[PDB]
């Protein structure tokens, strides 16, 4: 006596199902990166060049202590 | 081909200096500006007669 009782869509119907593909770009541009890359380069001669000057003056006046107790 | 000569061991006595490489070390830099002379007359004996021998005193 009852209604005919049915697995069925929803009244009106389903929400969009998305099938297309979804890649977003989601990059810098290539300008950046390499100026990114350049000026850390850059920085780190800087560094390198500092350190390597002390280490040098340094190593001279080790060599000056040794020079002084070889007799 | 003839007798190498040496000195005897009273000759090679002395005082030793009986302080370690680490307070030679510390000490270097003033040592090698107050000490000069001795060291260098040394140096000059030792480069010029090339024998330890004739450089003892």
């Amino acid at each position: 006596a009852s209604k005919v009782k049915q697995d069925m869509p929803p009244p009106g119907g389903y929400g969009p199902i998305d099938y297309k593909r979804n890649l977003p770009r989601r990059g810098l541009s290539g300008y950046s990166m390499f100026a990114v890359g350049i000026g850390t380069l850059l920085f780190g001669y800087w560094s390198m060049m500092k350190w390597n000057r002390e280490r040098r003056r340094l190593q001279i006046e080790d060599f000056e202590a040794r020079i002084a107790l070889m007799p | 081909p003839g007798i190498v000569e040496l000195p005897t061991l009273e000759d090679l006595k002395v005082q030793e200096v009986k302080v370690s490489s680490s307070v030679l070390k510390a000490a270097a830099h003033h040592y090698g500006a107050q000490c000069d002379k001795p060291n260098k007359e040394f140096m000059l004996c030792r480069w010029e007669e090339k024998d330890p021998r004739r450089c003892l005193e």
